[PDB]
């Protein structure tokens, strides 16, 4: 490929990204509840107030 | 599929004449190659 | 250790007897098993040392298993 | 006022019944009765954002406020009407006391802070973990009123310091020592978030350790 | 004889960091039309006796790393150097310039959570400048990294691909800066 | 609401007055003050270790290394109605050593 | 390479097109008028297409021919040193570890990580750009 | 105290005795270092251990 | 003049003394110059700075557990009831001037001095420089670190404040009077009764400015008087023995570059002393028995202990009317870690037979099994520091306290066996990485399309080739390969001048031909000393 070193930091990013997000379950409060299409207001800090949500967005 | 299995770590220890989209099956079957010429439109 | 499995075995301490690592698993994982007795009135832990302790009575014992059946040096 | 009473009432309906109740008694397993919790309840939970909560798990946090001060008013003054309790207190104008409410003697406030309040809080009001999920918060961001009314009325698992328990001039001197924590200046430095010994010990390893090593990189040879 | 791989990545992923600044000019668009009639509102009071100067030396800096990229293709690694030298700090200036503005914005009651126009104009000009900086630190990497060996064609194209990504930031902020304080 | 939820121990029965009951403020672990009282859950949280005790359940270890109850205080009033202390612990109080019970 | 050129120039004449109909069609008997945010996307993503396909046009009318451009060009005519590709590197993990550093730090609003994880981006991503770069260690 | 006119620069009354002291120090040791690296002559030196 | 006045010194030094063969054979001692060997040393300057930063302190510290009412300037503990050693410990960080940086450096100095002997302890255990002739050595660090353990956990201690003084009550007291049969013996004998008591405090402030520090500064003389008389260690490398030195004499290059060290390692914890807040007292209150706050943490060098008492199960007996409580584990897990360290060189000959004299150190890679145990231990050390600090890490990052009690105990088992199998692999991976640049070569990282379609990579031999052209195997000498074709000169360099302006070409291509002269004739030095010998 073009840029050898890049396609193994797109990988990377793409393991650690997943983890990132998937780890809101190990929060008491638990992982994002409000759909992948995260629809607003339902996202705003004052209806998904948990680190779940902020973890998801990350 | 002209490559081995797997592919070298650079990919092709040679390569062949790439005349179409299907270079591996003119590299295999070379009698094809006028039929698929002569055949290809309907 | 074959200096074809570890390319500098003469040059340091590069083999661990395998009954070490079977007898350190087993016993690991009774370990895991042992903290069940404690105070805690939860389960959820109980499931997590149970299965971490199948995983590895699981490990151990392919491992027992492929070594002696010879499929593994 | 009758005008306020409704205009609490109107406000409740539309945000609160699902899990408090028409009457406000309490929906079960979803909301508790909010009967004598009083206006200052009213006034700590709404006007720190904790109400309305939107799912039950270990804790409900703080958040951005749904209502604003006339609101949340009404709101307590609705409550208030069924049950009674405690009330936030005013000043002279009848708004929400402020700076009336930092006492004058801080000595006394971390006395007593440290007595009641640090086990849960800490030191210097940085919170603090509890047993499966909660935590007490970080005490920097509530105003003096927020502060006096969270000790009122107990909220979540916080103990309940009723003003017989803690008169009001200690609860001053209390909030005095809160507020003066919170806005002081680290002394030594950077403050390092206020913990000690782990962000201590953290910034020995990834920045005077790193550095001395890097340090001694440069000055050695490799090989 | 055939495309330099390098300039043709770096132009690919410019092309879908303007999409990232679409998402923002989305933004500002969707709360101008919801305005009601006063854009900025009060008490915003933008000034441009202080945003046109800094404009015109992010311009001026992209001049100045043109000339860098003559030097650079001519193989003359000091004149690279220098004209890099001056954009990095005539780009810093721009930095230190919006910063000031901030500074002033914020005194006089124009903030992130104040209002719906803090919002969009603090979003949209901050995220350029975290772009401004991002090319800061980029010219910093490139100046340290043709003092470590011989300046070769690659080093050459190294310097052509940051002053891509300084051009496409300099050309962004015209295009902010004419849809902020002239079509407000 | 929640004294239909409380178990009493064997020998203490008597040392609560009504709805109030004195432990030891001093955990039972290693002698820390375990004073983190969260009322809803009835838990007594040490802050040193983590230990946790069941105020409901005679202050009970639940979590943690402690392995030994908090020792209770019996409380009753006076004359004048003050909280006065009913007589002594009826174990020692505070860490173990070799020589306890 | 015209016909990558060409292919870029395609997706921006239907792009351009999707982009003055809609903002005609939504501010014409729409509610509200120009419909903001999908007018300024479809703007920005003919600006995409057109970004790339006038860098490929410049570049395909400056270099004559090359044998993967030609349509009876022999494999000999590739003959020669390609370019660099770097053989290996443990620098892509360290930057994405960074970067998650820096995400997590963010999720949690937790500033001195933000701190943390944008110093390490900024040496992990020195320690890419230099790795073909640094000389020999001196004494 | 708390509020007092002198508080801020109080607060930084060790903060710069911390910059000033360890920038001096720090800086010697800098030069110092440097001295060695492009002054002093380059060497190697072998000595038998006798052990 | 200044001359003349050097050699009637030198002559009046060496009529008296006769000191000149002795300070010769000094000043030619030969000091191998790789970075990992300027480890030792920061702990070293770490341990004088502690010793001048002290010696200031001990003109302001009045020790005193004696009550007392606070009548300084501190307005926010003013008429509040503390020990003459908390009062006194205020004083010095508001009412002497300079008090509080002269503090903060102390303290700063004591983690450095800490981590800079764990660091430095990694380097010794996983080259292999415990070896025989140096067990004993190995011994006297060992001792010299838990010592620095004890002498920093009692210095924190003395200012009698709140967090201190809970950590007294609970490792000092808790623990020691569980001990079995001894315990409460043991307990009496050192507080003088009951805690807290009126002797601990002045008891401590013995132990630590006078007594502790005595034995860390003879047991480190010792050491270094070991390390000088055996001859350091090192790497295998280009004329390298087991039977010589090579590397710088002490006059001047070592003796510059270590002094040199030595003032930036005090600039560094100058510069944190006066950057960084660490154990600001007077927000923590003094000691009271009946308060405590969230977030009881030691510092982080006692910080397993504690980790390991938070995560050892509430496991305990009661034989025959007596009481062997949870602590008691906690005491033995510290003596057995303790015992395990002291003793590793003579478990490791013992365990590989392998019991010759050894001045060549290993490359981490090479030894995969002390490679993988070494990790393990770190491992297991990291996830006992990190339960320590469980609360806060609950608080920050959104975890149940009662989830990090368990990731902890089923992790204190798990992570050490998962870190050994990852590191025994990485090692032997990193053998077989070299083993492939040995074959084949540096790869170039050029890739060329042969006429006939193939693609090949350009290697650079590192040594003869064949007649074909491919390089002919090279044995592996325990040393590193090169794996960088820029780390081998191929970048060259850039051009001689300013950063902004070039030099007259006259002077660059002298300078180049110069430098490139010099590093041939190294090379050739080092090359025919290996020839010879
Ligand atoms: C809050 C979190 C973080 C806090 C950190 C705070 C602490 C700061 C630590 C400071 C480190 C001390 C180093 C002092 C040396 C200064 C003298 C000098 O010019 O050295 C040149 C020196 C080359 O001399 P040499 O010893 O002959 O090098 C051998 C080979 O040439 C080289 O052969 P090689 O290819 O094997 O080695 C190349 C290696 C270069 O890196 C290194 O070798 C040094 C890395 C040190 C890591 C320490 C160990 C920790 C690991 C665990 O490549 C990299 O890894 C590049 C890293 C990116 C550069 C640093 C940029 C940081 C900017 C921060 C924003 O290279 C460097 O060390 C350059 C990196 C440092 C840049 C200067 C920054 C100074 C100011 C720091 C704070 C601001
Ligand atoms: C994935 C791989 C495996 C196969 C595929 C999938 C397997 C997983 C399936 C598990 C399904 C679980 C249920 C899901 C729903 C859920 O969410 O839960 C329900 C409820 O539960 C609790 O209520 C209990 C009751 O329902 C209430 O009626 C009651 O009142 C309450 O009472 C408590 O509380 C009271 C006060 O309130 C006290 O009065 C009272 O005394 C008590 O304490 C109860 O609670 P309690 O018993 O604590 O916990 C128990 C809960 C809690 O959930 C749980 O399953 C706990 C989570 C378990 C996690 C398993 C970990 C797996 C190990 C790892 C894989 C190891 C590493 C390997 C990795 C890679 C390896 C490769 C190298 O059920 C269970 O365990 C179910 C039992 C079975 C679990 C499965 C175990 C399998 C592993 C064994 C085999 C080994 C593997 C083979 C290897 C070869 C409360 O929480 C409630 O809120 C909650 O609502
Ligand atoms: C060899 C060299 C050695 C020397 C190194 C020296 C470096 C340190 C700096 C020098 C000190 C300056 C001189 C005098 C001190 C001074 O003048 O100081 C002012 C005040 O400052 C703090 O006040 C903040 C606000 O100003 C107050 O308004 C607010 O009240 C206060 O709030 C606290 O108190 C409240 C109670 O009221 C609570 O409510 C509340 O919650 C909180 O606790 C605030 O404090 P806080 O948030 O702590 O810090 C936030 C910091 C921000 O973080 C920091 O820079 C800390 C950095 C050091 C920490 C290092 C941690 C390392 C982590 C590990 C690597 C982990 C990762 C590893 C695992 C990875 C896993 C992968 C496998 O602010 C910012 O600039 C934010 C914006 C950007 C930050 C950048 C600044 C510098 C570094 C930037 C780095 C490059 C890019 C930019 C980054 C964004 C408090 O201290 C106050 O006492 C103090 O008064
Ligand atoms: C025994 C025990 C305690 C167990 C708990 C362990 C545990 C689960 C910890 C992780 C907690 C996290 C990170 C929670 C969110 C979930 C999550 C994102 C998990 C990881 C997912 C994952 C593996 C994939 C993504 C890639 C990746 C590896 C992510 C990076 C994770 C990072 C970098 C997080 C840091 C981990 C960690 C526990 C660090 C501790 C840092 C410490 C001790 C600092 C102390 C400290 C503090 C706390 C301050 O407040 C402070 C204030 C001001 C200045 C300084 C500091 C400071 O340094
Ligand atoms: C109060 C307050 C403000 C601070 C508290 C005081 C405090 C904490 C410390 C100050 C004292 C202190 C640690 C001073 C450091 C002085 C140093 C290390 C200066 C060196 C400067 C320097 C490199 C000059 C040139 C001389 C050279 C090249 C080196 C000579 C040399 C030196 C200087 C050594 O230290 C040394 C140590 C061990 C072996 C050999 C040597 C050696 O040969
Ligand atoms: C990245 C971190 C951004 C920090 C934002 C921040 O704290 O700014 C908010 C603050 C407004 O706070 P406010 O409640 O209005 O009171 C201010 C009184 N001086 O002050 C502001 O309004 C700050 C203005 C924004 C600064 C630029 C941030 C760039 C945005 C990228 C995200
Ligand atoms: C542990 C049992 C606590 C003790 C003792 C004290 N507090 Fe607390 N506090 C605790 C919790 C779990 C919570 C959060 C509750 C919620 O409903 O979300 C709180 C909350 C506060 C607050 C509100 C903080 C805000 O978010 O800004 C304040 C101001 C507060 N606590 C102060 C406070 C004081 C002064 C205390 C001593 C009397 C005190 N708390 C005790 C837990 C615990
Ligand atoms: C106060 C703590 C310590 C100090 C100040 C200290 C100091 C030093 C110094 C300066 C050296 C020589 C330079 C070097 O290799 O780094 C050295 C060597 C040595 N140290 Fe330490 N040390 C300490 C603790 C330890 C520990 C914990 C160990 C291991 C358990 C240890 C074992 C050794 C050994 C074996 C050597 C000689 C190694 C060799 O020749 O290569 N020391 N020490
Ligand atoms: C191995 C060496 C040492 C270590 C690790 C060490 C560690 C510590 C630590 C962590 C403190 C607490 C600092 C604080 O206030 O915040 C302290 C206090 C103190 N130390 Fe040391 N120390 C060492 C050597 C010495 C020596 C030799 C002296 C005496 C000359 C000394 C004198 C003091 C005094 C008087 C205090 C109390 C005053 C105070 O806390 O500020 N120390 N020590
Ligand atoms: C340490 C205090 C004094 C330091 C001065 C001593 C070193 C210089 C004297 C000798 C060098 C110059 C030539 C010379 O005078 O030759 C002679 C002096 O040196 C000697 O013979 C003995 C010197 C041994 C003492 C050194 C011990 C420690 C000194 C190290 C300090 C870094 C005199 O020359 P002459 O007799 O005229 O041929
Ligand atoms: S002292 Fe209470 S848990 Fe240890």
């Amino acid at each position: 490929v073009a840029f050898p070193r890049l396609n193994a930091l797109s990988f990377w990013l793409f393991l650690f990204g997943a983890l990132i997000a998937i780890a809101g379950f190990i929060t008491p409060g638990g992982a994002a509840d409000f759909g992948w299409t995260a629809y607003s207001p339902l996202t705003d800090a004052i209806h998904s107030p948990g680190a779940g949500g902020d973890l998801w967005i990350m | 599929w002209a490559t081995s299995c797997p592919p070298p770590r650079h990919n092709f220890t040679e390569l062949p004449r790439i005349r179409s989209e299907r270079p591996a099956f003119e590299l295999h079957y070379p009698h094809m190659v006028e039929r698929m010429r002569a055949e290809a439109h309907v | 250790v074959d200096v074809e499995d570890v390319p500098s075995a003469e040059w340091g301490w590069s083999h661990m007897p395998i009954g070490v690592m079977h007898i350190g698993g087993l016993l690991s994982a009774a370990f895991l098993l042992v903290m069940m007795r404690g105070n805690h009135v939860g389960h959820v832990e109980d499931w997590f040392l149970i299965g971490f302790a199948a995983v590895i009575v699981a490990l151990v014992g392919r491992n027992w298993w492929l070594r002696r059946r010879g499929w593994i040096r | 006022q009758s005008a306020l009473l409704r205009t609490g009432k109107q406000l409740f309906e539309t945000s609160c019944v699902s899990c408090h109740g028409a009457n406000l008694q309490g929906v079960p397993d979803r909301g508790p009765s909010l009967i004598g919790t009083g206006e200052a309840a009213v006034y700590f939970q709404v006007s720190t954002g904790r109400m309305p909560a939107m799912r039950g798990e270990a804790q409900a946090p703080s958040k951005p406020p749904h209502f604003d001060e006339s609101q949340i008013d009404a709101l307590g003054a609705y409550v208030q009407a069924n049950g009674g309790g405690p009330t936030v207190p005013r000043d002279d104008h009848g708004a929400v006391a402020q700076e009336s409410l930092i006492g004058g003697d801080v000595a006394r406030g971390g006395d007593l802070f440290r007595l009641n309040c640090a086990s849960c809080h800490n030191f210097t009001g940085k919170g603090g973990a509890l047993s499966s999920g909660k935590y007490a918060p970080d005490l920097g961001d509530a105003n003096p009123a927020q502060i006096y009314t969270a000790m009122l009325t107990g909220p979540q698992n916080m103990p309940k310091f009723s003003d017989r328990q803690l008169t009001p001039d200690e609860k001053r001197d209390i909030v005095a020592y809160v507020r003066e924590s919170a806005e002081t200046p680290s002394y030594g430095g950077y403050g390092l978030g206020g913990f000690g010994p782990a962000p201590e010990g953290m910034a020995m390893w990834i920045i005077g350790m790193v550095a001395a090593i890097g340090v001694a990189m440069w000055i050695g040879s490799r090989a | 004889n055939r495309p330099n791989m390098v300039s043709v990545g770096t132009i690919v992923w410019l092309s879908s960091e303007l999409m990232f600044f679409a998402g923002l000019f989305a933004m500002y668009f969707t709360a101008r039309a919801q305005a009601g009639g006063a854009w900025p509102p009060e008490p915003t009071e933008l000034n441009l006796a202080l945003a046109v100067p800094v404009t015109l030396v992010l311009i001026a800096s992209s001049f100045t790393c043109q000339m860098g990229v003559f030097a650079a293709e001519r193989g003359d690694v000091f004149g690279l150097r220098r004209w890099y030298v001056i954009t990095f700090l005539m780009g810093l200036f721009f930095v230190l310039g919006q910063g000031y503005e901030y500074i002033h914005l914020v005194e006089h009651g124009t903030t992130i959570p104040g209002s719906a126009y803090g919002s969009v104009f603090y979003l949209a000009t901050g995220f350029h400048g975290l772009h401004v900086i991002g090319g800061l630190v980029a010219f910093v990497l490139l100046l340290a990294r043709t003092k470590m060996s011989k300046f070769t064609p690659a080093q050459a194209t190294a310097a052509i691909v940051v002053s891509y990504y300084w051009h496409f930031v300099d050309i962004v902020w015209i295009a902010l800066f004419a849809t902020i304080y002239f079509v407000r | 609401a929640d004294m239909h939820r409380v178990i009493k121990r064997k020998g203490q029965e008597s040392f609560n007055f009504g709805e109030l009951f004195a432990y030891t403020k001093v955990c039972s672990h290693l002698g820390c003050p375990s004073s983190l009282y969260e009322q809803q859950t009835y838990r007594i949280l040490c802050p040193c270790h983590q230990s946790q005790f069941d105020a409901l359940e005679f202050a009970k270890p639940i979590f943690g290394p402690a392995a030994r109850a908090l020792a209770q205080l019996p409380i009753t009033i006076d004359e004048d109605g003050y909280l006065v202390a009913n007589g002594d612990f009826v174990e020692p109080v505070g860490p173990a050593f070799w020589e306890r019970k | 390479m015209h016909i990558e050129a060409r292919l870029f120039e395609i997706l921006t004449a239907f792009f351009a097109l999707a982009a003055v109909v809609y903002a005609v069609l939504t501010a014409m008997f729409a509610t509200g008028g120009v419909e903001w945010a999908g007018t300024t996307a479809l703007v920005l993503t003919t600006g995409l297409t057109l970004i790339t396909g006038t860098f490929f046009r410049f570049v395909a009318r400056r270099l004559d021919t090359r044998p993967e451009d030609y349509e009876d060009a022999e494999i000999s005519d590739g003959a020669g040193e390609l370019g660099f590709f770097a053989p290996h590197s443990w620098w892509p993990i360290l930057i994405s570890l960074s970067f998650s550093t820096a995400a997590v730090g963010a999720a949690l609003w937790l500033p001195w990580l933000i701190a943390a994880g944008v110093a390490f981006v900024i040496t992990s991503v020195c320690g890419l750009v230099f790795e073909y770069y640094w000389g020999p260690e001196k004494h | 105290p708390f509020g007092s006119e002198g508080e801020f620069l109080y607060s930084l009354a060790t903060p710069l005795y911390g910059l000033t002291f360890g920038l001096s120090i720090l800086s010697i040791g800098i030069g110092a270092v440097l001295f060695q690296k492009k002054f002093i002559p380059e060497e190697i030196s072998v000595q038998d251990r006798h052990d | 003049d200044f001359a003349k006045l050097a050699a009637a010194q030198g002559d009046a030094i060496d009529s008296r003394y006769h000191p000149s063969a002795a300070v010769r054979r000094q000043l030619n001692k030969v000091f191998p110059t790789h970075w990992s060997f300027l480890l030792g040393e920061i702990a070293l300057y770490s341990f004088i700075i502690l010793l001048l930063t002290g010696v200031w302190l001990t003109l302001f510290f009045d020790p005193s557990m004696a009550h007392v009412t606070y009548d300084g300037v501190y307005q926010p503990l003013r008429g509040v009831q503390m020990s003459r050693a908390y009062e006194t410990a205020l004083d010095i960080s508001f009412e002497v001037r300079g008090g509080l940086f002269v503090r903060q450096v102390h303290h700063w100095a004591a983690l450095m001095f800490a981590a800079s002997i764990m660091v430095h302890l990694a380097r010794i255990f996983f080259t292999g420089a415990f070896r025989r002739p140096r067990e004993a050595n190995w011994v006297i660090g060992s001792l010299l670190l838990i010592l620095a353990m004890f002498e920093g956990f009692f210095g924190y201690s003395l200012p009698d404040d709140l967090l201190s003084g809970t950590g007294i009550r609970a490792a000092l007291s808790g623990i020691t009077m569980g001990i079995p049969v001894i315990g409460t013996w043991m307990h009496w004998a050192l507080f003088g009764g009951d805690f807290p008591g009126e002797i601990l405090i002045p008891r401590l402030y013995a132990l630590h400015i006078l007594l502790i520090p005595g034995i860390i500064l003879a047991l480190i003389g010792a050491h270094l008087a070991l390390v000088w008389f055996q001859k350091h260690t090192q790497f295998p490398g280009p004329g390298r023995t087991e039977t010589n030195v090579v590397g710088v004499r002490v006059m001047p290059v070592f003796a510059v570059k270590s002094g040199a060290f030595f003032a930036m390692i005090t600039g560094v914890l100058g510069l944190m002393g006066g950057l960084l807040t660490i154990n600001p007292i007077w927000n923590l209150g003094p000691y009271k028995p009946s308060q405590v706050s969230a977030g009881s943490q030691p510092d982080f060098y006692m910080m397993w202990t504690d980790g390991l008492i938070r995560l050892w199960p509430a496991w305990e007996f009661y034989p025959f009317g007596h009481t062997i409580p949870q602590g008691v584990w906690v005491a033995v897990g510290m003596g057995l870690v303790f015992a395990l360290l002291i003793a590793y060189p003579f478990i490791e000959k013992k365990v590989t037979g392998d019991d010759a004299h050894h001045n060549l150190l290993q490359r981490p890679r090479d030894v995969p099994v002390r490679t993988a145990i070494g990790s393990m231990a770190i491992a297991l050390y990291l996830l006992l520091t990190f339960a320590c600090m469980n609360d806060i890490i609950a608080l920050k990052f959104h975890i149940s306290l009662n989830a990090t009690t368990w990731i902890g105990r089923i992790g204190m088992v798990v992570l050490p066996a998962i870190v050994y199998f990852v590191a025994y692999r990485w090692a032997i991976s990193l053998q077989r990485s070299d083993r492939e640049v040995l074959e084949h070569g540096v790869e170039t990282g050029i890739i060329k399309r042969l006429p006939h379609g193939a693609y090949v990579e350009l290697h650079q031999p590192l040594g003869p080739v064949d007649e074909h052209g491919h390089p002919i195997p090279l044995e592996y000498a325990g040393a590193p390969l090169p794996k960088r074709m820029n780390k081998l000169g191929s970048g060259g360099a850039p051009g001689t001048g300013s950063f902004l302006f070039p030099d007259p070409a006259v002077e660059h291509e002298a300078l180049t031909e110069a430098a490139h002269a010099s590093e041939h004739k190294s090379l050739t030095a080092l090359k025919e000393h290996q020839d010879r010998i």
